[PDB]
């Protein structure tokens, strides 16, 4: 295969994705979830895991590390401490709105995966720490799970199959850095919500200081897919070592607004015009895309013309797929201003714990505010290139690395843009 | 120098060069004392970027 994206409703993981139909027990079971999950655990931890890797899953939550080795880390034998699973349902990221509509619609896929994922790492139980504001996503979810249950889908000898495992539901309280692995693992141990330093990787040391493992939503939600239609039916969507099919959380200046599973290695431009009707006021009148939520760097126009949403690819193109939130800019869009507002994001969502991020970004957040106001000289442009490069890299967590990577975007993309502002400005003064 | 002539005369005569070309007393092409406000300079790592102190 080599034209990519032509993804097909008997190949879309997520059948309830828009709420169309029963979200409930009975809904999930009439498309195809809670099928056969009893033959699916006592298949074998082993066999899961090998599953997983087979289709080739990555990271869906941003990192897009291979998920087969990353269950694989924690199936070694017990260390005498009880085991978990944690589902990051935080969907902190601007522009990242798909969990949410898993949550929402398809509760029970995650439910099951949850299962089928704590069986291949055997996890005791599963704690999904789910953002506080999707109270009503929690509801629902948490419904889900009263369901399964009673019906004898999870709890002691799940599915019929000897394995006890309990999935728990963990609301939060307003917080982006709990996105983070680490901080969502001091969370819910009831710490304030600051990544921890690896090592110890979480995989041995997690939550309740037992090992752990966080997934995110989409990236459990797949698995029982993956292992019922085999690993072969998730590989044979997208490019190798970029396969499967991701969520597009298109938003921003389009036509139609909206989320929608696309197989991986999608070309950009086609999938912004083949679901979000295109750019408002056509293509041309595009600025610049934001691929993966606000984290990843900004995209141009041109490179925009011809890329492929895929890891690899938009690596190349000096960003990343992260969580696929496509965020489309029309040229009526200060892209100063957008940069400076994701930066303030970045400042107002800091945990502080770092020196590099906790008062590099905010630094950098005034400088961008006077670049928007264009209060500024050339040179501080290629300064605040070195602050950005200062705090990537020297930080805890990956927040201060993921808002260094939009301001080095801005400036590597549209510096004529910032110094003709400063000129501007010059000239009004 | 405020001199006779006669005076100023006999005293080239006496050192033997026109002394009044080269007085040394000094009168008024000394330097006003009140002078405008200087703006000095900055120095060559006076920079915002590629100013790392390890390469200097
Ligand atoms: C600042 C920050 C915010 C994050 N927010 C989220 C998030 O909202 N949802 C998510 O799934 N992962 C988020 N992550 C990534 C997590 O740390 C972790 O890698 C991820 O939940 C695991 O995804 P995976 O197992 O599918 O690879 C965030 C990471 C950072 C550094
Ligand atoms: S780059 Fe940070 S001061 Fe940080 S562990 Fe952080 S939300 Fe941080």
């Amino acid at each position: 295969k080599t034209s990519f994206g032509s993804l097909k409703d008997e190949d879309r993981i997520f059948t309830n994705l828009y709420g169309r139909h029963d979200w409930r027990l009975k809904g999930a079971q009439s498309r195809g979830d809670w099928y056969k999950t009893k033959e699916i655990l006592l298949k074998g931890p082993d066999w899961i895991l090998g599953e997983v890797k087979t289709s080739g899953l990555r990271g869906r939550g941003g990192a897009g590390f291979p998920t087969g080795l990353k269950w694989s880390f924690m199936n070694k034998p017990s260390d005498g401490r009880p085991k978990y699973l944690v589902v990051n349902a935080d969907e902190g990221e601007p522009g990242t709105c798909k969990d949410r509509e898993i949550i929402r619609h398809d509760p029970h896929k995650l439910v099951e995966g949850c299962l089928v994922g704590g069986r291949a790492m055997g996890a005791r139980a599963a704690y999904i720490y789910i953002r506080g504001e999707f109270y009503n996503e929690a509801s629902n979810l948490q419904v889900a799970i009263r369901e399964a249950y009673e019906a004898g889908l999870i709890g002691k000898n799940a599915c019929g199959s000897g394995y006890d495992f309990d999935v728990f539901v963990v609301r939060g309280a307003g917080a982006y850095i709990c996105g983070e692995e680490t901080a969502l693992i001091e969370s819910i141990e009831g710490k304030q919500g600051k990544p921890r330093l690896k090592p110890p990787f979480p995989a041995d040391v997690g939550v309740f200081g037992c090992p752990t493992t966080v997934a995110n939503v989409e990236t459990v939600a797949v698995s029982p897919t993956i292992c019922r239609r085999g690993g072969a039916w998730f590989a044979s969507f997208g490019r190798e070592r970029n396969s499967g099919t991701k969520l597009f959380n298109i938003s921003g200046h389009v036509n139609h607004p909206c989320t929608v599973e696309e197989e991986m290695s999608v070309p950009l431009k086609e999938l912004i015009e083949k679901h979000a009707g295109g750019v408002i006021g056509g293509w041309d009148n595009l600025l610049a895309v934001i691929p993966g939520g606000s984290s990843t760097p900004l995209i141009p126009k041109s490179v925009c013309e011809t890329v492929l949403m895929d890891f690899d690819a938009l690596v190349q193109a000096q960003t990343g797929l992260g969580t696929a939130a496509v965020i489309v800019m029309d040229r009526s869009t200060d892209i100063v201003k957008a940069i400076a507002r994701l930066i303030e994001f970045y400042k107002h969502e800091s945990c502080g714990q770092c020196t590099p991020c906790r008062e590099g970004v905010d630094w950098m957040n005034k400088v961008m505010a006077r670049f928007v106001k264009g209060d500024a000289r050339p040179a501080e442009i290629d300064s605040l290139w070195e602050i950005s490069k200062q705090i990537e890299g020297h930080t805890i967590c990956a927040l201060g690395d993921g808002a260094a990577w939009p301001v080095q975007g801005l400036i590597r993309h549209f510096r004529p843009e910032l110094e003709e502002r400063m000129q501007q400005f010059a000239l009004q003064h | 120098a405020s001199a006779t002539r006669v005076i100023q005369l006999l005293r080239n005569w006496a050192s033997g060069r026109d002394l009044q070309a080269k007085l040394q007393l000094r009168y008024q092409e000394i330097s006003k004392r009140t002078q405008p406000p200087p703006k000095l300079p900055v120095g060559p790592s006076h920079k915002l970027s590629n100013n790392y102190y390890c390469t200097r």
